[PDB]
């Protein structure tokens, strides 16, 4: 089921991401069993740049994703300890995705620590290797200056290319936040693969 | 609508087109129905546009009934004593003694011990043709036990040839040969007899109607042969011909109450086109529009007339080819002689070469 | 449930309940309303009995517009709050009403009894077809149509203008 | 079904608390009985066709737009039956005027 | 083109499907193309029929010959009052009881049951035993109590289950207290009965199929491979068969963009865009540089 | 112009008398259809009609040609060769315009054609 | 909708100098080419603004007029 | 040489030479081809379409032997044989059954192909080199229509309650009173074969109306979508 | 209320006015009808009806008031 | 086609869609589909029949032959 996958392929996730573990790797029992007696397994993991990045695992019938002050309380106890906090990552089911009150905490907290990137997504973003599914071409971030230089060369604003989300899976996967490029290497059947670059906006939800 | 006098075609089929005024509703009004067989010409419609199936055109036979003397059958039915009032049975008597409702024109008049006896009853009373009016029709719903009358105006009304059986001597020769088995006989087989089913038309009645001496009112007081609606329609096992009858005439799986001529399932435009059952049958409806927007004697008293838009043709031809159709309307085109042959490629896509000399 | 709209220039666009429409013209005993349209209530069978359940939950749905009179055995109430929604005046929105349903089956208060075993019988069909013991009427068939030309046509016709030409000035 | 023996209504059936208390516009109560209790039911795809086509296949031998087979009929012995094929399970059954049946379904 | 239910691929509706970028609930032709995992066992037809029967969705309601929704209640140290009909349940309901000391009826019970029959011709069709089913339903339904007979008896005594509803369901429907105990009961059948008991949700039907397909060899030959069994459904849910295990999970077609688009990204539903026209285009269809003008602004945004 | 089988066409060429293909016997066309005309549509009944009127003609009578009377396209063919022509109903023919006989015998007799009231200066 | 300003008036445009009529099959014209009935030929009309090097070509077509074809039925 | 072939002799000369190019060869091959048929001469006849007597008797036991294979699915079902897979009931099993029974096999061109000379038949030569009409026109003319199919579906009991017709008993199980035509046109139709025609041509022409309005609105969405 | 009704057949100022004097000088083929009896009223007649003079003519005698002998008529 | 079908023809006056139409608009541009890259125009009929009874090996009279006349003939 998803939470096996999800265990799985975090760590794949967080690899991904060139991140280095900060803990230990539990076993899967009593990941699930933390999952349910806490409500949430949280994986925290360090960038290149000593950023702290946190994974909240939250379970289906958790008291956090009913209750919109428990989400309060834990993100803004998680929100003050003594970290870098690069990105904060809340994985849930995606029906949680559609209550209005979680999405309500998410937002204030976000406005709350500005510096902070705090994001949500469903168990289907991680509970598969996204990068290494055949439907979905080579996504692959592009610096601010090979950005610069092919709008230079192209004679274009960042706002003329073609958007990409960051909740896109593949550029969730990549890290990618708003205003940053993504650039794709396409299969075509009339060019034999091709490339563009896509801007990446605001995540949905 | 504007008569449009293209040619004595166009008038009596503007006059015997039915009228109904991108979805599945869309899709099936025009399709043709399995109701319409000799009713509605099964071809004739348009062949372009939104008007495909949106106008109908009468059978060659088909007829449009007038009101009937509902109150007169009302009363023969009311006064019936095989038909017991509303006033003299209940609902719980309607379900537990096996009644069925009678309906004169849609209004509920009584119930009866037995559907089919009245129905066989009444279309017998009709067939003679006195008490009951040979027009009105007379549906039995064997599927919710009901018998209905209708009278009213705007029937669809075609004349079909009745089908008899000798099934009533069938079964009794039947019951005969079971009780000579029963008894002991080694030869019980030969009392049953062959059935036998057939139409009272004969070759002279054929003759006659040829001759003029005999009209289809004779035919219809001689029970030879009545008018079914859709309706009644509905209650019919129709031979589709002759050929038909006379090769299930002693199939007693297969037994017909009336016996149909196939031409009747052909409006005039349809019929126009000779051999229209060897052809697609798109193609009988393109003839069927293409019949009726061709030039001729368009109006025979048309110097008198002022006319607009009307194209008076000297020269007509009565076909080699002749169909029954032009026992009716005035032939227009003539036999040309064609061949059917490339010729240069000027032919090509649906093009004619003519010869100048025939201009 | 179940609501019966009436065609006319007084009523339209209300959809008064079956049962209602069955008490005001008598009988206003539900069991006997049933009984207009499953025509035996001590029978077997699961086609009664689901028909039965149908209009029961019809009887005990409330309607949003008829809510006052959706218990009343008062027919006289009935009757009046029908009249505000369009005893000489009970009369009279009686009267016209029997002419406006079922004017096939008599236009007199002799026939009230036969208008509702016919309206039960009606609704006894709608429900045979619900349940798919019956498919719906086909709307193609000619069994159902008829043709008019000339004469019907154009009487409707004279007899919509007679009035508005002549009558009306 | 319950009747409301004063003003001849349907009462609701209102269940409080553990039992059945049919309610009616009169004020009017029965209770209820042991029976009283089946709140709602459902059979799948059971029981029907031979009572949904009951006067179908009652007029089926004297419809004469019924098929016919060559059969005989084994209570009163005519070769031919008239042969009926109802419902999505095309079921055949062969009836005869006598009132011979063919229960088969 | 058929007209057959599941898939309404008849006049333009799958067109506007694509055109008019309908969610995945909208789409009346919605299938799904599973390749079994691993390569070896691909060809092996016997194997591919049984993942499509354990994948094909199974619905309470699909095993269930008949339900009432009964007024009684049950305590086992009272007489209970049970319905005159199904009061010869007791026989197996104290049986039962003496075999499961553990699932003694609660306090908090209620007096709605739920007493349906099992239909054991679909049980042992699609190879469903009673446990499976029990321990489905008190998975999924914790605030209920269920008791049954026994599946291992032959033929003519039926297979009874019946639900007790405890009162934890009914204390929630304070906030839409205008719905009776009556109209709760109700609902949780509904929901009973379309609990999951087997497969993915959404799959209405999971078929084999035979694709061809090409691999290269150990000599660097790219053949054609003809005899690769896979499963073809009736319905889409790639996040459920990623789930499945027997499951090549990157290797998921879909042929719904909305589905991709949620699961994949939006590139990934640029091209279900263009493989989605080009099946409607036909074998005439038009170059493929208009499918991608199609496709390129439908996802210019990021979103079709 | 069209047959009574309902196969439109629009007259493109007006050619004289000298010009026209002509039989062994002198008989030549008033129109000349395409073959291509038929398959496609299946227009049966003016190939039948053409066989027909060609025995007609010589014959002196005018048939009952009705549909759903019966038919014997082989009997009808058979008629043919009795009157003269053979089996079908082609014939030996000469192009007008060079006097060359075709290597095939072509397919020439009466049909039945009539003028739709489509009038290309009304059109215009 | 289909008959407004934007749809029909915009959208679209009713023009001049142009000619509608039935066509029909000639095998002795090229592909691109196209069979005009020279009553047509005469109605519509090319504007061709008279200069030096086309003076002597127009001549032709100014003298015949409306009366000769190629005639030429109009001068600005 | 046919329009619209790709890779064709035209489109080569297009690649090589120019798209004005191959239009002038067009009409030059155009008209050697109908210089040539200007002597050789080119027709059809009705004798064209006829079958032998041999042949017409071959095309009548291949009927037989469909009619006699759609008996025995009856059989089955007045039997009680008929025992419909999962997923389907006996109706769709039974109607799935039939028409696959009712099937023309590929040998009723062996009746056609004996009684036509193709060196000669310009009907055959017409389809043979892709000029006009298919293998399915020639069948339907020469040997037989086969089974009219309306919705990959046999003729719908339209008329009443488990009829097609007035012409055919309730619950008839000849194959003939659902929509098979064992008749070809030249044979001639008979009366409810050639109404079963009639449901299966308007059914066309109608496709043909509701396509065409159906896409011209799809047409203009996909127009203002795009044309910037 | 009303109870006296005659339609007449059609009428020129009174002379009978036929079909073909109605079709040429443009008026319309209706016939009075009554309503002391009073008519302010006229409704037009199918031509071939018992209401218009051709009902009883023959093929001369239509031929002799310019009506087609042949046409049935049933029409306004 | 020829079943009576009709299409508009207007002649460019102006100099700039003369030019226009000669060099842009015309038919030789459309034998390529743009829809489907291939070919639109060929032979259709009597000349897709009458390239094949040209090019066939064999005639009922024996070899497809023709002498120098009609060969000169055919061009
Ligand atoms: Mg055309
Ligand atoms: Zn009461
Ligand atoms: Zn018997």
């Amino acid at each position: 089921m998803a939470m096996q996958k999800l265990f799985t392929y975090i760590y794949e996730f967080i690899e991904y991401r060139k991140m280095v573990l900060l803990e230990e790797k539990v076993p899967y029992d009593k990941f699930v069993q933390m999952v349910l007696n806490t409500g949430f397994f949280r994986i925290n993991a360090e960038t290149l740049n000593h950023g702290i990045v946190s994974v909240f695992i939250f379970g289906a019938n958790g008291k956090y994703v009913h209750h919109g002050g428990d989400m309060r309380t834990l993100l803004t106890n998680t929100l003050n300890e003594k970290k870098h906090y690069e990105e904060l990552i809340l994985i849930v089911d995606k029906p949680v995705l559609s209550k209005k009150n979680i999405l309500d905490i998410i937002v204030e907290q976000r406005a709350a620590n500005p510096t902070i990137v705090i994001n949500i997504y469903p168990y289907h973003l991680f509970c598969i290797n996204i990068p290494k599914v055949s439907a979905i071409p080579k996504h692959k971030l592009i610096t601010q200056e090979e950005a610069q230089e092919f709008l230079g060369r192209e004679y274009l604003q960042p706002q003329d290319l073609m958007q990409i989300s960051a909740s896109d899976p593949p550029v969730v996967w990549l890290g990618g936040r708003p205003g940053d490029f993504v650039q794709i290497e396409r299969p075509s059947e009339t060019a034999m693969h091709a490339v563009v670059i896509r801007f990446i906006t605001k995540s949905k939800i | 609508q504007s008569l449009e006098r293209k040619n004595l075609l166009n008038t009596i089929s503007a006059l015997r087109t039915v009228n109904t005024h991108q979805t599945e509703r869309a899709d099936m009004m025009r399709r043709v129905h399995a109701s319409y067989p000799g009713y509605i010409c099964v071809a004739q419609s348009a062949d372009t546009g939104e008007k495909v199936g949106m106008s109908k055109q009468l059978a060659i036979t088909a007829n449009v009934c007038t009101a009937g003397e509902v109150l007169s059958l009302k009363q023969r039915l009311l006064s019936d004593p095989a038909i017991q009032q509303l006033a003299d049975v209940s609902n719980k008597d309607i379900v537990r003694k096996g009644l069925a409702r009678v309906f004169i024109n849609g209004e509920w008049i009584g119930c009866c011990t037995n559907a089919f006896e009245l129905a066989q009853r009444y279309r017998m009373l009709r067939r003679e043709g006195k008490v009951v009016h040979p027009h009105t029709t007379i549906y039995w719903d064997s599927m919710v036990d009901e018998v209905e009358f209708w009278l009213d105006v705007g029937r669809l009304t075609r004349p079909l040839l009745i089908v008899d059986n000798n099934i009533e001597k069938y079964n009794q020769a039947c019951y005969k040969a079971a009780e000579a088995r029963k008894k002991g006989d080694k030869d019980w087989e030969k009392h049953k007899i062959p059935f036998i089913q057939n139409t009272r038309f004969t070759p002279q009645m054929a003759k006659d109607i040829l001759a003029g001496t005999l009209t289809l009112e004779d035919l219809v007081a001689q029970g030879i042969c009545e008018f079914i609606t859709p309706e009644e329609a509905e209650n019919c096992l129709v031979a589709f011909s002759i050929i038909e009858l006379r090769k299930h005439k002693h199939d007693v799986t297969r037994r017909f109450t009336h016996v149909d001529v196939p031409q009747a399932i052909l409006g005039l435009a349809a019929l126009v086109s000779p051999y229209a059952n060897c052809t697609q049958p798109a193609r009988v409806t393109y003839e069927t529009n293409q019949g009726r927007q061709t030039g001729g004697w368009y109006c025979f008293s048309w110097p008198y007339r002022v006319d607009m838009n009307r194209f008076f043709q000297f020269y007509n031809e009565m076909p080699l080819v002749k169909t029954i159709a032009h026992n009716y309307v005035i032939p227009n085109g003539l036999n040309t002689i064609v061949a059917y042959m490339i010729y240069g490629g000027y032919n090509q896509e649906d093009s004619v070469i003519v010869s100048q000399s025939f201009i | 449930a179940i609501t019966i709209e009436i065609n006319s220039t007084k009523f339209s666009k209300l959809r008064i309940p079956w049962y209602l429409i069955f008490r005001m013209f008598g009988m206003t005993g539900d069991d006997s309303i049933i009984e207009q349209v499953v025509f035996d209530l001590e029978s077997n069978s699961l086609v009664n009995t689901f028909m039965i359940e149908i209009l029961e939950k019809s009887i005990h749905v409330l309607d949003p517009i008829f809510q006052p009179v959706q218990h009343e055995l008062n027919r006289e109430k009935i009757i009046q709050f029908l009249s505000e929604k369009v005893q000489y005046l009970n009369e009279r929105q009686l009267t016209i009403l029997d002419k406006i349903l079922l004017p096939h089956m008599g236009q007199t208060a002799d026939t009230r009894v036969r208008k509702l075993r016919f309206l039960g019988l009606l609704i006894h069909k709608i429900l045979l077809v619900i349940m798919n013991v019956f498919p719906p009427t086909d709307r193609d068939s000619y069994r159902t149509k008829r043709v008019h030309g000339s004469g019907v046509s154009l009487a409707k016709a004279f007899k919509a203008i007679f009035n508005t030409s002549v009558i009306a000035p | 079904m319950k009747i409301c023996k004063a003003c001849s209504s349907c009462m609701v059936r209102t269940y409080v608390d553990g039992n059945i208390i049919f309610r009616c516009s009169c004020g009017e109560s029965v209770q209820g009985d042991s029976q009283n209790l089946l709140v709602s039911s459902k059979v799948y795809h059971t029981g029907e066709m031979e009572d949904k086509y009951k006067i179908f296949i009652k007029n089926a031998p004297f419809d004469p737009t019924n098929c016919q087979i060559k059969k005989d009929c084994p209570n009163c012995h005519l070769d031919y039956l008239t042969q009926i094929c109802i419902g999505s399970q095309k079921i055949i059954i062969l009836v005869c005027r006598c009132g011979y049946m063919s229960n088969r379904g | 083109r058929s007209v057959a239910g599941g898939t309404n691929k008849s006049g333009i509706v799958r067109p506007q499907e694509i055109f008019s970028a309908k969610p995945v609930e909208a789409e009346q032709s919605s299938e799904m193309l599973l390749r079994l995992k691993n390569p070896e066992v691909e060809t092996n037809k016997t194997y591919a029929q049984e993942i499509a029967n354990s994948i094909e969705l199974i619905t309470f309601e699909r095993l269930i010959l008949q339900w009432h929704l009964l007024y009684e209640t049950y305590s086992s140290t009272k007489k209970n009052v049970m319905y005159p009909d199904f009061a010869s349940d007791v026989e197996w309901m104290t049986d039962f009881l003496e075999n499961h000391p553990l699932l003694q009826p609660p306090e908090d019970i209620a007096n709605w049951c739920i007493r349906l029959e099992l239909n054991k011709t679909t049980m042992i069709l699609k190879s469903i035993s009673l446990e499976s089913i029990i321990n489905s339903l008190r998975a999924k339904h914790p605030n209920t109590y269920i008791m049954h007979s026994v599946e291992n008896t032959a033929s003519g005594i039926p297979i009874i289950i019946r639900i007790y509803l405890r009162e934890s369901a009914f204390r929630r429907s304070t906030n839409t207290r205008m719905a009776t105990d009556e109209k709760i009961a109700v609902n949780v059948v509904d929901k009973l009965l379309n609990s999951t008991i087997r497969g993915i949700p959404g799959i209405k039907n999971a078929n084999v199929v035979k694709l061809m397909r090409h691999r290269v060899d150990a000599q660097g030959k790219l053949v054609r491979l003809d005899n690769i069994y896979a499963i073809k459904t009736n319905g889409t849910n790639i996040f459920g068969a990623m789930l499945d295990d027997n499951i090549d999970p990157y290797t998921i077609v879909s042929s719904s963009i909305g589905d991709t688009m949620e699961l994949y990204g939006i590139e990934a539903a640029r091209q279900k865009i263009i493989s989605e026209i080009r099946t409607v285009m036909g074998d005439k269809g038009p170059n493929h540089r208009h499918l991608l003008m199609y496709a390129d602004l439908m996802t210019r945004t990021g979103q079709v | 112009m069209s047959s009574r089988s309902g196969n439109k066409g629009i007259a493109a060429l007006a050619l004289p008398t000298s010009d026209m293909p002509f039989t062994e016997d002198g008989l030549q066309p008033d129109l000349i259809v395409n073959p291509h005309s038929h398959p496609s549509r299946m227009t049966n009944g003016q190939m039948i009609e053409t066989t027909v009127g060609l025995a007609n003609a010589l014959q002196g009578v005018v048939t009952d040609g009705t549909a759903f009377l019966p038919i014997n396209v082989q009997l009808l063919s058979e008629r043919l060769a009795q009157e003269g022509l053979r089996f079908n109903g082609c014939q030996k023919m000469f192009n007008g315009q060079t006097g060359e006989y075709f290597d095939a015998a072509i397919f020439i007799g009466p049909t039945y054609h009539q003028r739709l009231q489509k009038f290309v200066l009304d059109d215009r | 909708r289909k008959e407004g300003r934007i749809r029909k008036s915009l959208l679209g445009s009713q023009v001049w100098s142009i000619s509608r009529s039935t066509i029909c099959g000639n095998s002795d014209l090229h592909l691109d080419e196209v069979g005009y009935p020279i009553s047509f030929a005469r109605t519509l009309q090319v504007a061709e603004t008279v200069q030096h090097y086309n003076i002597n070509r127009l001549m032709p077509y100014f003298l015949n007029g409306k009366r000769q074809y190629p005639g030429c039925s109009r001068v600005y | 040489v046919g329009a619209g072939s790709s890779g064709g002799i035209y489109h080569l000369i297009s690649r090589r030479y120019g798209p004005q190019q191959a239009l002038k060869m067009i009409f030059a091959t155009q008209q050697l081809a109908l210089n040539y048929v200007r002597n050789a001469g080119f027709t059809v006849s009705t004798a064209d379409m006829l079958l032998t007597p041999e042949a017409h008797q071959e095309v009548q036991e291949i009927i037989n032997e469909l009619l006699l294979e759609s008996e025995e699915i009856n059989n089955r079902l007045l039997h009680g044989d008929i025992m419909p897979p999962i997923g389907l009931t006996t109706h769709d099993f039974y109607e799935k059954l039939q028409l696959n029974a009712l099937k023309f096999p590929d040998r009723i061109l062996k009746p056609i192909m004996n009684s036509i000379n193709p060196e000669t038949n310009g009907l055959f030569q017409m389809v043979a080199t892709g000029a006009k009409g298919s293998n399915p026109n020639m069948i339907h003319i020469m040997a037989g229509i086969g089974q009219i199919e309306i919705n990959t579906q046999r003729i719908q009991p339209q008329f009443s309650f488990g009829r097609t017709l007035v012409y055919y008993p309730r619950f008839a199980l000849e194959a003939q009173a659902y929509g098979f035509i064992c008749n070809s046109y030249i044979a001639g139709l008979t009366s409810p074969e050639f109404i079963f025609g009639e449901m299966n041509g308007r059914f066309d022409l109608i496709n043909k109306a509701l396509s065409t309005s159906s896409t011209g609105y799809a047409n203009r969405k996909a127009i203002f979508g795009l044309q910037s | 209320n009303f109870t006296d009704v005659n339609i007449e057949r059609p009428q020129h100022r009174k002379i009978n006015l036929l079909p073909n004097k109605a079709r040429l000088c443009g008026l319309s083929y209706s016939g009075p009808v009554n309503l002391p009896p009073f008519q302010v009223s006229t409704f037009p007649i199918m031509r071939g009806s018992n209401r218009c003079h051709t009902h009883h003519l023959s093929k001369t005698a239509k031929k002799e008031i310019g009506e087609d002998p042949n046409e049935p008529g049933g029409y306004f | 086609d020829f079943d009576g079908d009709q299409m508009n023809l207007w002649v460019p006056w102006s100099v700039m869609s003369r030019v226009e139409a000669e060099l842009l608009c015309s038919v030789r541009n459309w034998f390529i589909s743009t829809k489907s890259s291939g070919p639109v125009n060929g032979q259709v009929q009597d000349s897709t029949v009458g390239s094949f009874l040209l090019t066939r090996t064999n005639t009922p009279m024996g070899k497809n032959v023709m002498n120098k006349l009609h060969a000169m003939g055919l061009f």
